[PDB]
């Protein structure tokens, strides 16, 4: 019984978590496919995507 | 380097460097060489980089 | 045994200011006779007793068609292509901007999917000729189609992109 | 040492005569059963996008100018086996009765018979490329056929329970290539019961997930404590 | 998305991020001006939750284990 | 157990000579040293040949049937191998410096430069046996001046076009009766012709010369006499051309330049297609597949190789490996990759199956010495000269830890704790042990007590116990944790390096420099029981020595030992050529591998020809470095006492052979070790090798299948198992109904478990039929998954290649049908609208 009520339990709160990802992943990308830009060549579009990329710095030791 | 490789590379290192790196996000598919496979397709920044 | 394309007359003076590059590799690489009606605005091809005659026909067709001096060459040899026409018939809102999205500004949008399919496309007032290999004139005339009919450009360019690399790969 | 003998005695089951058992196809129709062939195709399909980003040289190679166009095509006369190099066999759709394709005809044939067992040979038959050149170019504009002739092939293809994980990322493909005109017209009742029918073949892939579940939760059990 | 961040309270941001998503139009949700800066935040937190929760339904069967030993004790 | 054969070489995908495609162009073919790798590049995997020159190889052709390969080294000793069956068909000794050999298009003959002989030779057939002298000669043409530097065949098999250093190059018809359509010679370059191919139909012929400059030759009138129609030039004003090829049916000569930079150009007209750089180092080799979309590149100094389609501008790979500069190895905690730290500062992840590296990490400054996996393949450490160790997430690929000492030192060998809290290392200049914490920082302590530089680390895996030892003849074991600082010192004879760990942490194997492997037990600190290894080791004589080896005293003691992970075995090496396991309870030597047999390198031979050595020095340490073609090679930059630098030309001598590391397998039944070739992998299979337990006379395949066609599928199965026979097993497998898997999973003796589960992970590694293995996986845990938990060690590597199966094809399965259900959900439960 604890077995069969937790399992449901846990894969009632991954359901919303899956459903979650997909969803968000999808409006990021239908919002990407309205208006990101319009690189064909694929040298320009990698610069592109490096410019625009997240940076983040952090200090390393030599 | 040439010092190094003529004391046959038993040497004493250099003494320490806080340096800065700077890393964008991007796929780790990205991050590895030229083979058909893959290993991780991970993004390289943490969600708490993000 | 003949063959009469009828030059339509948009096309007619370029027709006879680079006609003297025209009929030498109809009348001796091919091996055909060739006259202009001046009359009919026509061109008939002739076969002589010393399966060309449709290779010569679709020369001269894709000369009247719309596409250049080099590009018809290209269709005469290079057994591998095709030519594909189509008229939009999917008035201001419907036709008057379709065809300006198939342009774009200054004719980059037709620039790139030519470029990205590695057809090249003759866009007319609503018809367009598409000459290409198979699978080249099957991936511009799917974005064509899709941009006449309603894509974001991002899609577009995006599946541009794609198809150009899916194209030139092995495998 | 440089053939393999019988052993069938002289005097004066040929798998088990020259000690071999090739591997029969699938055990049962009730068991899932992959791909015969590499067991990276998935991910190859799955991520061919950020594969071929990451293969593409740093910088742009030094091209002429008076290169010709057609280059890809003019060849001479070892025979390209692309989907580029593909001609039509033997009155104006994505796609005329000469021109076409070979898996847009297939399709069709099979929407008609209602038996798409040649269309997914040709699916799992062919290259990557090959596969998504195919699968992004579905017709996804005025009445939706190819799109819910393929959902319904992959469809009766999960039904069969072979090559199981390529029909599942034909699906991917699918939602991933033009899941948003899906998304689009949405509750339009051809799409929708042909979704809903994957679905209710799809929803009995579980028995892969708490199976697996089980061997990892109880091996990794086993193996520490 | 600060909700999401945690461990603890991210199943309260998670069903309503949930009828968000099915209540409104996705459309909608996309044009909105500031909504790829939040979901391209959250997305990552969503995927490491459900990398645990899912790790958490595989150590779930040491119980399913228990009770084929259980029932093989006789 | 101790029947491994030589599997695999990791590392080093290109050494010396030319690649080679298929004829269906799936797999290529890459001399490395003096194996022959062939990599599968859409079936992912990759295998070595096993057979092995005496030197380096030079030249590579196999027939456009695939059946069989002929492989010359650098003094014309050829092997004709077949292809299919991996056997060496025959050893042909041609006598001097072959350049290149080809076969016919039409398979049937073969020809070879030999010098300044083009010899054309008639292939043996693959169904014929072995003969004594398989190989029936043609004719050996003889026109040239000089030696001839290229062959090409014409596309019928009727003439052949062969380019010389002599600044000519000649067309020989085949047979005597087209001798008059083929005597011309084609003169006019100013330096070695490179190349000479004719076009698609072969009317034009292009020569292509080493200074620059690629002729078109037409058969015309200024009679009709093969003039001279177009000159083209590359204009590469330092860079020369040092390897050209040509794919006559899509008109595309691919040429590679001395500069790393390789053009390639669509030829009658001389349009440049694309120009792009491999790197700095020369291009060795270029290779084209047989329908023209692959060109395979090899560079030899770096040993790279890139094969990459021109179309799609992509590279398929772009692989580089490490000859003589591989300090350390590691196997992933499952054996799918192999981690390999080398002297050039790199670390480099190598899949196994696939011959390729995924990952390589540049973050080192100065030669890596250890590489260690801990948190279960997450994360990774290694320690190098520069003076730091650091860690690596092998999921975001990220250095996200270094530690440093305070003391500038320079760290050599280090240990990770199982519950990876702490990272210890030690140095060979310090004789302190230093114990970095792993979640923070910062340096948790400096144990000290060796009075010797502490040679070698290990944690015990299972009670977490430090054992360090060191040149001071001592082992020590350290409890660190829990308030104890205990310190434990075992004396042993001589000064040790490499000690070594049980997988129970009971005991420890450490090899001390006398030549032997003592073992000690940890708790109770006083020595089990030790082998003699220093009279089966393999130490060669090197070229510039003056002692014997027999009484040299280089090599006769290993470096490097490892477990086993059932804790019977010893696989141990050094810097001798010999690697040699043992079983540690009877202490008797269970198998050694000669790890190699190349002359090129220096420890190989342990006598050598008294026909080298003259009145003043040997013949091989006379340097003729200047009688070579330029100046790269002439150059001598090599800075006098160099030992183990980088950078190979700058040390003089031979490179000797050694073997730096050895690790066994954590999931099958193999063990890796780092020589300088390569990652030498050592593996059993059980398709070979008849090696039954306790059958009896009524035990047979025929009563094995008798047995499951009567349908008793217990008796079947451990009918099969006693004759211990794959396919028998496999069948009998396969054969067992879904409706009792559990009834016969229950009934297995217990005897039989680990050569089931052993089975069943090798077994579905590769195999489809994902919900049989499976459910016969969930059968075994469930039936007899109490006798695996008390029985570990013996469950070790068949458990783990269980493991390797569930989370790294039927994971990834259900990863994707997951994401599957969700994104239905989602797009048919909410709102498109507009």
């Amino acid at each position: 019984r604890v077995k069969t009520e937790l399992r449901s339990a846990l894969k009632s709160t991954e359901d919303d978590l899956g459903f979650n990802v997909q969803g968000l992943k999808f409006v990021k990308q239908q919002w990407n496919l309205r208006h990101n830009y319009e690189f064909v060549d694929e040298y320009d579009q990698q610069e592109k995507e490096s410019n625009s990329a997240r940076k983040r710095v952090f200090g390393t030791v030599i | 380097y040439k010092l190094d490789v003529l004391s046959s590379v038993h040497f004493v290192p250099k003494p320490a460097s806080t340096s800065l790196e700077i890393r964008v996000e991007t796929p780790t598919i990205s991050m590895e060489d030229a083979q058909p496979l893959y290993m991780s397709n991970a993004s390289s920044l943490a969600p708490q980089e993000i | 045994e003949s063959r009469k394309i009828m030059v339509p007359p948009h096309r007619m003076t370029p027709l006879r200011n680079s006609w003297t590059k025209i009929y030498p590799p109809l009348v001796e690489h091919l091996k055909l006779q060739v006259r202009m009606n001046l009359k009919t605005k026509s061109v008939e091809l002739r076969t002589n007793p010393k399966g060309a005659l449709q290779k010569g026909a679709d020369f001269i067709k894709a000369f009247t068609l719309g596409f250049d001096l080099d590009d018809s060459i290209a269709l005469l040899r290079l057994d591998d292509l095709y030519i594909e026409t189509f008229e939009v018939k999917d008035t201001g809102d419907h036709l008057s901007r379709a065809i300006g999205r198939i342009a774009g500004k200054d004719g980059k949008t037709k620039f790139a999917i030519e470029n990205a399919t590695r057809t090249r496309i003759v866009l007319a007032d609503s018809k367009i000729h598409i000459l290409g290999g198979f699978t080249h004139i099957r991936m511009a005339r799917e974005s064509v189609v899709s941009l006449i009919l309603g894509s974001p450009p991002g899609k577009v360019y995006g599946n541009l992109r794609t198809v150009a690399s899916r194209l030139k790969e092995r495998y | 040492q440089f053939k393999t003998v019988s052993t069938r005695t002289i005097d004066e089951l040929n798998d088990i005569d020259f000690n071999t058992y090739t591997s029969l196809e699938q055990i049962d129709k009730e068991l899932l059963t992959l791909s015969i062939g590499p067991r990276s195709k998935m991910n190859t399909l799955l991520h061919l996008d950020v594969i071929r980003k990451r293969s593409k040289p740093k910088e742009a190679p030094k091209k002429s100018e008076k290169l010709p166009f057609f280059l890809q095509l003019s060849g001479e006369k070892s025979v390209r086996e692309g989907i580029a190099h593909e001609t039509p066999e033997e009155f104006k759709v994505t796609g005329r009765l000469g021109f076409e394709s070979h898996f847009t005809k297939q399709l069709r044939e099979g929407s008609q018979s209602k038996d798409y067992s040649s269309l997914l040979a040709t699916l799992i038959n062919f290259s990557p490329a090959a596969v998504d050149l195919e699968i992004r170019s579905l017709n996804s504009f005025e009445p939706f056929d190819e799109i819910v002739w393929f959902i319904d092939a992959l469809t009766q293809g999960l039904k069969s329970n072979k090559n199981f994980e390529l029909y599942e990322t034909f699906m991917s493909l699918l939602f991933k290539a033009h899941g948003d005109v899906i998304h689009a017209n949405n509750k339009n009742q051809d799409i929708a019961s042909a979704l809903q029918n994957w679905e209710d073949v799809h929803k009995k892939e579980d028995r892969l997930d708490d199976l697996v579940k089980f061997c990892m939760g109880v091996a990794a059990f086993v193996t520490t404590a | 998305r600060d909700w999401n961040t945690n461990a603890k309270t991210h199943t309260i941001a998670q069903r309503t991020i949930r009828c968000i998503l099915m209540h409104h139009n996705i459309a909608k949700l996309s044009e909105i001006p500031g909504m790829v800066k939040i979901v391209d935040a959250i997305i990552p937190y969503t995927q490491r939750h459900f990398t645990r929760v899912d790790n958490l339904v595989e150590q779930s069967y040491i119980l399913d284990y228990a009770l084929v030993e259980m029932d093989k004790l006789f | 157990k101790s029947d491994f054969k030589f599997s695999n070489l990791l590392g080093t995908v290109y050494r010396q000579g030319n690649i080679t495609f298929s004829d269906d162009g799936k797999q290529l073919l890459s001399p490395v040293g003096n194996r022959v790798s062939v990599f599968d590049l859409i079936n992912n995997k990759s295998f070595t040949f096993e057979y092995e020159h005496r030197k380096n190889i030079a030249a590579i052709d196999l027939n456009k049937q695939g059946t069989l390969l002929i492989s010359i080294d650098e003094d014309g000793r050829a092997i004709l191998v077949n292809f299919k069956a991996r056997n060496v068909l025959h050893h042909f000794n041609f006598k001097e410096k072959c350049s290149a050999v080809k076969f016919s298009p039409d398979g049937r003959l073969f020809a070879l430069a030999s010098g300044r002989f083009l010899q054309i030779w008639k292939t043996p057939d693959v169904n014929k046996d072995r003969q004594f002298a398989p190989f029936v000669r043609h004719r050996v043409h003889a026109g040239h001046f000089q030696d001839i530097t290229s062959l090409t065949w014409s596309q019928d098999s009727r003439f052949i076009l062969t380019t010389s250093k002599d600044l000519s190059a000649k067309i020989w018809s085949v047979d005597s009766e087209e001798k008059n359509l083929a005597a011309t010679t084609f003169n006019g370059h100013r330096d070695y012709v490179m190349g000479a191919f004719f076009s698609h139909d072969q009317e034009k012929i292009y020569t292509v010369s080493k200074d620059g400059a690629v002729f078109v030759w037409e058969f015309t009138k200024r009679k009709y006499s093969w003039r001279i129609t177009k000159k083209h030039f590359f204009y590469a004003n330092q860079a020369k051309v040092k390897c050209v090829t040509f794919h006559p049916a899509t008109r595309l000569l691919a040429v590679g330049f001395t500069s790393g930079e390789f053009r390639l150009y669509d030829l009658p007209d001389f349009t440049l297609i694309q120009q792009l750089s491999m790197g700095q180092n020369p291009v060795n080799t270029v290779s084209v597949n047989q329908t023209g979309e692959w060109l395979a590149f090899g560079s030899s100094k770096l040993g790279q190789l890139l094969v990459y389609e021109w179309q799609s501008e992509s590279y398929i790979l772009k692989q580089q490996g490490h000859f003589d500069s591989t300090n350390s190895l590691a196997y992933s905690p499952d054996g799918s990759r192999v981690v390999t730290a080398s002297e050039d500062g790199k670390i480099k992840v190598w899949d196994i199956t696939s011959g390729f590296c995924l990952a390589t990490f540049e973050e080192h400054t100065s030669s890596v010495t250890a590489v260690q996996f801990a948190k279960r393949g997450q994360v990774m450490f290694s320690s190098s000269l520069d003076g730091t160790v650091r860690a690596w997430d092998l999921i975001r690929y990220r250095n996200f830890r270094t530690f440093t000492g305070t003391e500038r030192i320079q760290f050599n060998c280090l240990a990770v704790d199982p519950s990876g809290e702490v990272v210890c290392a030690g140095s060979l200049d310090n004789f302190d042990i230093h114990v970095w914490s792993v979640q923070t920082g910062q340096l948790l302590d400096a144990l000290s007590g060796h009075e010797g530089p502490v040679s070698c680390l290990s944690f015990s895996q299972e009670n977490s116990v430090l054992a360090s030892a060191s040149w001071d003849k001592t082992i020590r074991i350290w409890s660190i944790f829990g308030r104890s600082q205990q310190v434990e010192p075992i004396e042993v004879y001589s000064d040790v390096l490499a000690l070594s760990m049980r997988p129970d942490g009971k005991e420890v194997a450490v090899s001390t420099l006398k030549g032997q492997i003592s073992i000690f037990n940890i708790e109770d600190a006083k020595q089990v029981g030790n082998i003699d290894c220093r009279k089966d080791i393999i130490s060669g004589r090197f070229n510039q020595d003056r002692f014997t080896a027999k009484n040299s005293e280089r090599s006769k003691f290993f470096t490097t030992i490892h477990y086993s992970f059932d804790g019977m075995a010893i696989v141990a090496g050094g810097n001798n050529n010999s690697i040699c396991l043992y079983d540690v309870p009877n202490e008797v030597l269970l198998k050694r591998f000669i790890v190699s047999r190349n002359m090129a390198l220096n420890g190989t031979l342990e006598f050598l020809n008294s026909k080298k050595m003259t009145e003043a020095g040997s013949l091989d340490l006379i340097d003729d470095a200047g009688e070579n073609s330029d100046l790269e090679d002439r150059i001598d930059n090599s800075l006098p006492g160099s030992q183990r630098g980088g950078d190979l030309s700058t040390r003089k001598m031979r490179p000797e052979v050694r073997v730096t590391s050895v690790q066994f397998s954590p999931t099958a039944n193999a063990f890796a070790a780092a020589s300088t070739e390569g990652l030498l992998i050592y593996s059993t299979n059980d398709t070979i090798l008849f090696d039954p337990f306790d059958l009896d006379v009524d035990v047979t395949p025929h009563s094995t299948v008798e047995a499951l066609r009567e349908k008793q599928f217990l008796n079947a199965l451990v009918m099969a198992f006693r004759l211990n026979e794959e396919y028998l097993i496999n069948k009998v497998y396969e054969a067992i109904p879904i409706k009792e898997i559990p009834l016969v999973a229950s009934n297995i003796p217990a005897i039989y478990l680990p050569r089931i589960l052993k089975f069943i992970g090798d077994f579905a590694i590769e195999s489809q039929h994902i919900e049989f293995n499976l459910i016969w996986i969930k059968a075994l845990l469930s039936a007899s998954g109490g006798y695996i938990n008390e029985h570990k060690y013996l469950f070790s590597t068949a458990m783990r290649s269980i493991q390797r199966f569930i989370v790294r094809v039927a994971k990834e399965v259900v990863n994707t049908t997951t994401d599957n259900k969700y994104t239905y959900r989602f797009l048919v439960s909410t709102d498109g609208s507009m």
